[PDB]
């Protein structure tokens, strides 16, 4: 029963920061667990949970949206690939929710149309580790 | 009935072993001072003390009863006990019936001395749920304590010496105590896709000690089992007792 | 939408200030000229439940003793109690009661406005998802919040990108969040109260700001919550009892790089403080972990100290001694033991947690210091209560 | 009527038979003595008499009836070899267990404490006992209630030469009340002379049973016939050797006869009707003479001068 | 002379459990001590061994000290009761006791071919039963050619072969000069094989001798037993209005009890009258003197079935 | 010599005792496990006071399990009177049972720690040869001394006693309370004190137990960490030398082997 991206409501709170998930532009992640579905307001808040040792072990499949495919400022449940097989960009101006902004593609051409759009780098999921989002959230937030 | 002319020997035998009343007052003292702890510094005291009554009363329950049958045996009686009106049931129920008493009240004094020290040093402790959570908890502290009980007379009955009856009893505390209970959590650490997590509740049922904690935390499983697999680990393990008693 | 004009403003002094007399009044309201209206005590001044109330949008005016009722609702538009436009600098809103189901302040744009010492009671029906919030603070710098009574509006004292703002000395009680935090770089809050709230403080991903003196009496959940704060200032804060409703966590601490946490007092939460993998290598040093049933939660290997300059916290459960006689304790102490974290990573084991066998492993560990995992000990720690003044 | 019938019994473990063919009759006053030296045939008849083994190719008969039954065992003492009771228990706590497991009267209690001479060590504990002080007690509870039959398997050992003596003056007591009894010791001197009829048994089989008289008759075993207070010193010292005797004639006034014992003593008035015996002293083989005879009639050839 | 025993009066406790004994003991002789309530069975035992310091008194065994370590080589000890080393060999007992003894390990392994242990030998002491142990006991007290054995009940829980076979051994070795002390509690039996008995009881040394100084020191009646006579009660009507003590036994057995001077008048009335099948006349046994002995200082007869 | 040749039962007797083969082997394959968890871990001063702390539970155990019946399993058993009949003192058959059993506990400690060093020559690679000797050289020749205290506690309470089962209760309560008793009663003195008790007599008693002693020599070189310590922190508070420290295990054997032999000459 862990194959199914549930969506999201309006009354969608993160499993993090606990705010409203729907009021705020970009992707945004979810984790469903096969005993129990915790969202996220972010992607890279949702890579900050799952980058925990609480949370390697756990089989639990995590699902991304595809920005290849929806508007930046309103992303529909609709297409929703997963997050392990991506190709996250990173470095760019836009303003997400929580961490540093991670626009997630999976076509990987159209993450490269937002690399050279913005300045940033495609990189994929496993490249992905604690020593890059607190780099690149400093780069977005900061200064 | 002579199931119980051999049950006031075996309490007048009991009570007078200086090495049960060793631990039987170090018992008590466990209790009153993990009590004194637990007030000064119900729930998360009755936790410790099921703690502490999984390590001493599975003791107190070998300590009695490892050369019950093979201690007879070295003693000669057993041979002369035969040769009265007896059958070998009544010997063995009849000493589970003295043995059994003993350990019902060495947690009369146990957790008697325990719930003085709580009933007397929190003011305010509710006591309604007190003697509900306690008659539960000195009920299943016998309950343990008897299947240790009937596990100290397979193993001796199945021995012919009294020192590799210690050797036994001795091996039988460290399995059902410390190294069952070590081995489930040693598979959780090597891996967590070779063991499934939704089998290990049912697992504990192998486990009278695991099966003890269980019934002082309140899981798939519901509580009434729990008391009819207590009680079925004392008569399995009675009648596999009285299966190696008649093949002597 | 009338204006402030078409009523009947009695003139205390012929400098365009102002003096409403006591009776009630109907509709929205606007400000256009630099008036610094009074109030009489009677001055309710009522709308019928649609628009913002008291719309502002010139420079310097001296809102003072109004009595606001029953605005709009509508989020989206910004059914405001207070709108306060980016052309009006330096407004001053001083002692005000409001009851609506919107905005009770909102400003954005602003410099220099001064929220002080006001009474907005937000809801009581609505489901903590449109109430609107109490203060809100959209990209302000020089802002003076100080001293006002927020009750049960939604998330409390939002504050959206607003650079240099000061929050002493308010009462927030009974909403989602106590005082929430977005971007708001080199800001300061001081002396706040937080009463049963979902979350006490929401630091998100603010930098640079200093939280002094706060106190959290029986929140929900969290206590003080911080993602991606850096080079922050956590001093003295009074965080008590954060209750279920998360299991209650005193602080959590969730990718904060920077910053100096000292001379807290953490008191009867289920967690003392949450320190998560990603927030390491930062100054705590001077706190009081009291009464918590579990202080440190720690999931990893890698080793932590918890002392700067020698001078470690205090912790309710260092069963240590101090022989030679400083503050400071003589051995060690390791919050979090083996088994401590294999309860975190497996949650299987807590059908395990009462044998005898976890019983045992908690004492080869104390025998056999090979098989402890580096933790989130610290050398030297504390002796006395450092927060003497704190429990007052 | 007759206590023990052991009617042609053979008692096997596997394929080995440790028990042929043993047949006896226990009567109803007499005292048994079973001697066993190699085999289990002293050990296995005694689990057979008692309800703790089986017959696998006879039947027993105890009291007439199956040695199981509980109506048998009320009327049976026991006593094994080298019973340690419970060491924390007391002595008089010891029978009144026992006595309420036989089910006889706790007034008997206090009579076989007294009647054993256990009163000094009563109400002590049992480790603080001596060997004898225990057989003192193991003795006592055979003697609960109204037995009709008893085991005494080494019933003297570590006992006071004096109370060995009043132990058989206890038994001589009972049979003529009319309870026979069957001993079982290794010292044979010293129950030779209260043993009815012996058992003597091999490995396997019965060897010989019978009277002392029976047995010495029976088995040609020398005798020694020493006598003083001589008649003449001549012609009746030379006698001897036509009949058929090597007599040592010694000269201080006294006869040395060795005899085969068919010519058997004095024999009708021969070896006295002379009229001048004058104090002679008989020194019959003992009951050990003939054991060592009947285990070299089945193997088990002699030793050494000193071997063993 | 072996054992000189001279003046000795142990006390401890200012108790005095021994008390002024003489008992000097040949270098040829066998003698038997047995005690019954006084600890003298016990003590001076001890005192013969050099273990206790006699208080009052010398004590001079084989003509030296008694705690010098070159007699100690010359004497042998079976003790009570000696479980020896459970988990220890047949041999490698054996051989530990030659080492300490001085022995040569020529003895040890001739000496298991000698007592019956050779097939229970190179096996461990626990599969022993209380006859091997007291055969490996014995194994000890032959190493290294004693002069002096000292046995404390050496025929316990042993088979009634091998019995008389250790007391074969002790004729070979009484022959060979080795004076031994036969310290017992199974009085007749020992009585075939001793050459001087020594009573002690009460910690006074009551009589001291040989079996026919005993008899000779104390008028004890002979023993007539007869078996197969005609009718029980038609003779023993007759005995007892004679003045003589005489029971039953069987259906046609009894035993009567002479004075010694109407022995041969009562045995006419057994040949020429109503003709049995077996006479034995006994003498007074060592177990009848030794109830004669006891009575005769402190201790009182119990009843017919007290003890 | 007798001393020799009663030796030579006391090392083939405990040699076949089947209870010490398990808990000298266990000796062995848990001082592989901690320096294999040591070795991978790298570390160097929490292998050295869990080492010690090993032996602290093992070493005690291994030689009481040995000498509890050493004097009155003998008695009991009748083969002690016996043996005074034989050319033999009271002190030959005392130290001559404190040989025997030695040299097992010389030789128990000889698998244990050489096959520890074994586990990590073998393991560890560029380990320093002169250090690994030293240390180990020093954990040999001070856990036989840990063992001998031990040995000569045991010889102590099989005097005293007259049976064998109330010598196995004893031996027990001296494992206990020298071992992990001893070191709860000095934490809680200290902990319900805060260290206010006596800032200059508590650290002396560290002294008044074997097995602290025996922590102190091994700790010396390697304290490294704080909190492994514990209550051995006060050992930085002795003002002593290593020297004393040998001596003073050394004069745990000499008096209680004394009392020993004062208790059994007048057994
Ligand atoms: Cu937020
Ligand atoms: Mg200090
Ligand atoms: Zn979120």
């Amino acid at each position: 029963q862990s194959l199914e991206p549930v969506a999201f409501h309006d009354s969608d709170e993160c499993h993090v920061c606990g705010m409203i998930i729907t009021d705020f532009p970009g992707p945004k992640g979810q984790a469903v667990e096969k005993r129990g579905v915790k969202k996220f307001c972010s992607t890279a808040e949702m890579l900050g949970w799952w980058l925990q040792p609480e949370n390697r072990l756990l089989d639990a499949k995590l699902y991304v949206h595809d920005m290849g495919r929806s508007v930046w400022e309103k992303p529909d449940d609709g297409h929703l690939i997963d997050a392990t097989s991506a190709y996250y960009v990173v470095g760019t101006s836009l303003k997400g929710a929580m961490g540093a902004s991670l626009a997630s593609f999976a076509e990987e051409q159209d993450a490269k149309a937002l690399a050279g759009m913005h300045g940033g780098r495609v990189l994929r999921f496993e490249e992905i580790d604690q020593a890059l989002l607190q780099e690149a959230a400093s780069m977005q937030h900061g200064g | 009935n002579q199931v119980w002319n051999i049950a006031r020997k075996e309490l007048s035998d009991g009570l007078r072993n200086r090495w049960l009343l060793a631990i039987s007052l170090l018992f008590a003292v466990l209790a009153v001072g993990i009590a004194w702890l637990g007030a000064a510094a119900i729930p998360a005291t009755i936790a410790s003390l099921a703690s502490l009554a999984t390590f001493l009363m599975p003791l107190i329950a070998l300590l009695l009863a490892y050369d019950a049958i093979v201690g007879e045996d070295e003693g000669g009686t057993l041979m002369l006990l035969l040769t009265y009106p007896l059958g070998r049931g009544q010997i063995l129920l009849g000493k589970f019936v003295g043995h059994g008493l003993i350990l019902a009240l060495a947690v009369l004094i146990g957790f008697g001395c325990a719930a003085l020290a709580i009933a007397l040093l929190v003011e305010g402790v509710e006591l309604g749920m007190l003697f509900w959570a306690f008659g539960r908890f000195m009920i299943s502290s016998t309950l343990l304590g008897w299947v240790f009980l009937a596990f100290a007379y397979v193993l001796s009955g199945k021995v012919n010496e009294k020192s590799s009856a210690a050797g036994l009893a001795l091996g039988v505390w460290f399995l059902f105590v410390l190294v069952f209970d070590l081995v489930l959590l040693a598979l959780l650490v090597l891996s967590e896709g070779k063991f499934n997590p939704e089998l290990l509740p049912w697992l504990l049922l192998l486990n009278p000690t695991d099966i003890y904690r269980l019934i002082n935390l309140s899981l798939p499983v519901p509580a009434a089992v729990l008391w009819l697999c207590l009680l079925a680990w004392i008569g399995v393990s009675l009648l596999l007792a009285y299966a190696i008693f008649r093949r002597r | 939408a009338p204006q402030s004009i078409t009523t009947l403003p009695l003139q205390p002094d012929g400098e365009n200030r102002w003096r409403l007399p006591a009776g009630e009044y109907q509709g929205q309201f606007t400000i256009e000229q630099p008036m610094q209206l009074r109030c009489e005590p009677g001055a309710v001044i009522q709308s019928q439940g649609q628009g913002s109330s008291l719309l502002i949008s010139a420079p310097d005016v001296l809102v003072e003793g109004c009595t606001l009722y029953e605005w709009g609702s509508d989020l989206t538009a910004m059914d405001s109690a207070v709108f306060i436009l980016p052309a009006a600098e330096r407004a001053q809103i001083s002692n005000n009661r409001m009851r609506g189901p919107g905005f009770g302040v909102f400003v954005d744009g602003t410099r220099d406005v001064q929220v002080i010492g006001n009474e907005i009671d937000g809801d009581a029906g609505v489901r903590s998802q449109d109430r609107g919030n109490g203060i809100h603070l959209f990209a302000v710098s020089g802002a003076r919040v100080l001293h006002n009574h927020v009750r049960n509006a939604r998330d409390g004292i939002y504050i959206d990108t607003s650079n240099g703002n000061h929050l002493e000395g308010n009462v927030i009680e009974d909403v989602r969040y106590g005082v929430h935090y977005m971007f708001a770089n080199e800001n300061s809050l001081i002396d706040n109260v937080t009463r049963r709230t979902r979350t006490g403080y929401a630091l998100m991903q603010s930098r640079k700001l200093t939280v002094t003196g706060n106190r959290s009496e029986q929140d929900q959940n969290y206590g003080i919550l911080m993602n991606y704060i850096t080079y922050s200032t956590i001093t003295g804060n009074f965080v008590s009892d954060v209750q279920r409703g998360g299991e209650g966590k005193a602080l959590f601490i969730y990718n904060s790089l920077f910053n100096t946490i000292e001379n807290n007092h953490f008191e009867k939460s289920s967690l003392g403080i949450h320190l998560t993998a990603g927030s390491e290598d930062n100054r705590i040093s001077g706190n009081a972990f009291v009464g918590n049933q579990q202080q440190v939660k720690y999931v990893a290997s890698r080793t932590q100290e918890w002392s700067v300059d020698g001078r470690g916290n205090y912790w309710s459960d260092y069963l240590g001694w101090d022989r030679n006689n400083d503050g400071l304790g003589d051995i060690a102490y390791e919050p979090n033991d083996n088994v401590d974290r294999l309860l975190w990573l497996y949650p299987q084991v807590r059908l395990l947690m009462n044998s005898p066998s976890i019983e045992v492993l908690r004492w080869v560990q104390r025998a056999f210091p090979v098989i402890k995992s580096p933790g989130v000990q610290d050398s030297h720690p504390l002796m006395k209560l450092p927060t003497e003044k704190l429990l007052t | 009527m007759n206590a023990v019938e052991i009617q042609g019994v053979s008692q096997r473990y596997g394929s080995m038979t440790v028990l042929h063919d043993l047949n006896l009759n226990l009567g109803e006053g007499e005292v048994l003595g079973l001697f066993g030296h190699n085999g289990a045939g002293k050990t296995t008849s005694m689990k057979l008499i008692l309800g703790l083994l089986s017959p696998s190719e006879g039947q027993v008969k105890v009291l007439g009836r199956a040695p199981n039954d509980p109506q048998v065992r009320r009327q049976l003492g026991y006593l094994p070899e080298n019973v340690t009771f419970y060491p924390q228990l007391s002595g008089r706590e010891t029978l009144r267990h026992f006595a309420r497991l036989k089910g006889a009267a706790l007034t008997q209690v206090d009579e076989l404490l007294e009647q054993v001479g256990l009163a000094h060590a009563a109400d002590r504990r049992v480790k603080t006992y001596s060997k004898g002080m225990r057989q003192r007690l193991g003795l006592a509870q055979a003697l609960l209630g109204e037995p009709r039959l008893l085991l005494l398997d080494e019933p003297t050992v570590g006992l006071d030469p004096i109370a060995t003596q009043d132990l058989y003056l206890l038994i001589d007591r009972l049979r003529q009340r009319g309870t026979s009894i069957i001993l079982c010791s290794h010292v044979l001197p010293g129950v030779e002379a209260h043993i009815n009829r012996a058992a003597i048994l091999a490995k396997g089989c019965l060897q010989a049973v019978g009277s002392l008289s029976q047995l010495r008759a029976e088995a040609g075993l020398p005798v020694r016939i020493r006598a003083s207070g001589i008649s003449e010193r001549d012609s009746w010292l030379q006698r001897w050797t036509d009949a058929g005797h090597s007599a040592r004639g010694l000269s201080e006034s006294s006869i040395e006869v060795v005899a085969v014992n068919g010519h058997k003593l004095v024999l009708l008035r021969q070896l006295l009707g002379e009229g001048e015996p004058e104090d002679i002293e008989i020194h019959q083989p003992s009951l050990e003479d003939l054991y060592r005879y009947y285990m070299e009639r089945a193997g088990d050839v002699r030793a050494q001068e000193g071997r063993l």
